């Protein structure tokens, strides 16, 4: 039941002799040649520079916190930026960051010591994590140093 | 954007299979979908360039076979119902 | 568990090719830099190459520069070393080491079990040092202003026949 | 403390004949009679006729607004306010509507004159928009405010009219104007008016109708605009 149009008739009628007439053997449908995912051109890019490219950061004890919403943010540009030496994402994966949506983002900006950057991971202890800026172990975010 | 091809379009959250053709439907400046009495998506506004496209379901239908008696002859003609001549 | 399995090691011939693949689970593999490190049978560790969190920046040892390609597929969270135009000096055991921190303060904490591939050191650390129980032994690394002075010094203790283990990172701390 | 001029005035009522119909969705329909169940203003309903008078009003299931020299500037949607809870405040001083769901400190007296003293300051803002201006009597501006799924959507239409009292006859569908992902609950609101104690007032009437889960039948014409409706 796959080589001849006649054979499909023999197969639908379940007979080896097909009487004269017209027989609706099967159905066809032109298949999607491809997929066209289309969205409106980006209109509300987020200003990461306001927090990242800021000319004056804040002390770690008085760390700045900037709310990000009413906006679209491309975290792939940050992740694929050579300026950042550390991009540690906890609770999420950076490759899927553009895939997900959140109610709001908080950019917590401060300045610490190099030996001290490893204190901005969930569950870490010391003098920055315990005393200056603590991240919960149930952390859904990223750290960019 | 590709027109005149059966595609799996995903205009915003609205997904569907069909062929996209430029049209003259005058969507109001706020309208995105188009619909008919059957409550089926008929037209869509292209999100990133403000244009109106109709979603014609891709050529589909029954495949009837016209055959004389098998004892008479083995020759066969094929009738693709309600479809233009596309693939032979 | 932050274990990193690794495979792709076996008998090959000089001038050929070999794909080593190590899969990391238990952590965000796409956020931590990783590297391939090499240990010749009965010889000190030789760091093959290293790839960043994004896979954009790749670093290679000049002994293997221009013939090994380090690659990283974050979707399957696996990481590959493509060894091409191999030499006789490359017969060793390979590990892929997770990098705790950014470069330059590299810190290799978790290491693969070891893939046996069959086909000079900048830091003039002493060949050996003899100690006694209850003694206070100081085994001293040595480097230039680019090796020791500017970047963190990390100490690994490799037991006989096992993967290395981090002891000291950032010049002072312990895991 | 409120304005020094709070004369007693009963909440006069009028009849919204066919007003309050808005495109329930962004769908285009041509020569179609669509029967949708949604929150509309009932036909021939008793809508309150406020006239300088803006007493607080409930926002139970979204409310229709009918405003007939740009005297109204916006509205103050709140639940507890008093710097206790965030609230929606819209201000159109001069062709400049601004949307702020902030922890405002608005004093019950939205003093204004140009002079602005509606709220001392806004802190803890979550959404800020600077979109293009949304806004006998000459212009009638009808609005519909609604809260579905946290989303706050404003349908609106500005119509050149000739009238002095009540709402004009005829039919005009309220085109969607802007949707705000506020995501917060709201139950009460206010209004904002241009008119430091002996301040006069200007001629301005605004009518408040209340949306209800009604079933309507919209007559989309050939061009897709809703030309007629029967509830
Ligand atoms: C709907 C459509 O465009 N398909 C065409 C139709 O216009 C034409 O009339 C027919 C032959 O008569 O062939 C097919
Ligand atoms: C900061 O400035 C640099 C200048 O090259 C630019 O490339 C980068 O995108 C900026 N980053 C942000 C977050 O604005
Ligand atoms: C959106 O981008 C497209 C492609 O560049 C352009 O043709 C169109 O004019 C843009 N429209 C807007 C919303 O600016
Ligand atoms: C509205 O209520 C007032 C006061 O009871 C009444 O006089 C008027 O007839 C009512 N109008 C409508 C539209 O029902
Ligand atoms: C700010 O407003 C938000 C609105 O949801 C509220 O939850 C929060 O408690 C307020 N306080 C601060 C300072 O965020
Ligand atoms: C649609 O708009 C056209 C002008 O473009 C107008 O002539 C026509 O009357 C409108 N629709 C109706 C009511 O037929």
């Amino acid at each position: 039941c796959a080589l001849d149009p006649l054979s499909e008739t023999k197969c639908t009628l379940k007979s080896f002799t097909v009487e004269k007439g017209i027989y609706q053997t099967s159905n066809f449908r032109v298949q999607p040649t491809e997929s066209i995912v289309r969205f409106p051109n980006i209109t509300n890019l987020c200003p990461f520079g306001e927090v990242f490219n800021a000319t004056r950061f804040a002390s770690v004890y008085a760390w700045n916190r900037k709310r990000i919403s009413n906006c679209v943010a491309d975290y792939s540009v940050l992740y694929n930026s050579a300026s950042f030496s550390t991009f540690k994402c906890y609770g999420v994966s950076p490759t899927k960051l553009n895939d997900l949506c959140f109610t709001n983002v908080y950019a917590d900006s401060f300045v610490i010591r190099g030996d001290e950057v490893r204190q901005i991971a969930p569950g870490q202890t010391g003098k920055i994590a315990d005393y200056n800026y603590k991240l919960p172990d149930d952390f859904t975010g990223c750290v960019i140093a | 954007l590709v027109k005149n091809k059966c595609v799996n379009f995903n205009f915003n959250g609205l997904t569907g299979t069909g062929v996209l053709t430029e049209s003259n439907k005058k969507f109001l400046p706020f309208q995105q979908f188009g619909r008919d009495i059957a409550d089926t998506t008929d037209a869509v506004r292209d999100p990133q360039t403000l244009e109106i496209l109709d979603i014609t379901p891709c050529s589909f239908g029954g495949v009837s076979v016209i055959t004389p008696g098998t004892n008479t002859s083995n020759q066969v003609a094929v009738l693709y119902q309600d479809v233009n001549c596309t693939e032979v | 568990e932050v274990q990193v399995l690794e495979s792709g090691g076996g008998l090959v011939q000089p001038g050929g090719s070999l794909r080593l693949s190590c899969a990391a689970s238990g952590f965000t593999f796409s956020s931590y830099d990783m590297s391939w490190v090499r240990q010749a049978p009965g010889k000190g560790l030789e760091w093959v190459s290293g790839i960043s969190y994004s896979g954009g920046s790749t670093y290679y040892a000049d002994s293997v520069k221009g013939r090994f390609t380090i690659s990283r597929d974050n979707s399957k969270n696996t990481l590959y070393l493509q060894m091409n135009s191999l030499r006789a000096e490359d017969t060793a055991v390979y590990y892929c080491a997770r990098d705790v921190n950014f470069v330059p303060l590299v810190t290799f904490d978790y290491w693969g079990q070891g893939t046996l591939v069959t086909v000079q050191s900048v830091l003039t650390q002493p060949p050996s040092a003899s100690g006694t129980p209850g003694q206070r032994v100081t085994l001293s690394c040595t480097g230039s202003s680019s090796n020791i002075g500017s970047n963190s010094v990390t100490w690994y203790q490799q037991l006989p026949g096992t993967a290395p283990k981090l002891l000291i990172y950032d010049d002072n701390q312990r895991p | 403390v409120n304005l020094t001029t709070r004369t007693q005035l009963p909440p006069a009522y009028t009849n919204s004949f066919t007003r309050g119909v808005y495109y329930p969705d962004k769908v285009f329909r041509s020569s179609v009679l669509h029967s949708t169940q949604d929150l509309f203003l009932p036909f021939f309903s008793n809508v309150t006729w406020f006239h300088f008078d803006n007493p607080v009003l409930p926002f139970n299931d979204g409310v229709y607004f009918a405003s007939t020299s740009n005297i109204i500037r916006g509205w103050i949607f709140g639940t507890t306010l008093d710097s206790k809870t965030q609230s929606l405040l819209i201000v159109n001083n001069a062709t400049n509507v601004v949307i702020k769901v902030c922890e405002f400190q608005f004093c019950n007296d939205p003093f204004l004159g140009s002079e602005f003293r509606v709220y001392s300051s806004a802190n803890n803002c979550t959404f800020e928009y600077v979109s293009q201006p949304f806004l006998n009597f000459k212009n009638l501006r009808e609005f519909v405010f609604k809260n579905i799924d946290g989303y706050f959507k404003i349908y609106s239409k500005h119509t050149p009219i000739n009238l002095v009292r009540d709402l004009p006859q005829g039919f005009s569908a309220l085109e969607p104007l802007v949707d705000l992902p506020i995501g917060i609950n709201i139950t009460r609101f206010q209004t904002l008016l241009a008119l430091s104690s002996g301040w006069t007032a200007g001629a301005a009437a605004y009518y408040v109708g209340y949306l209800q889960p009604r079933t309507f039948l919209l007559k989309y014409n050939e061009n897709g605009t809703i030309t007629d409706a029967v509830d």
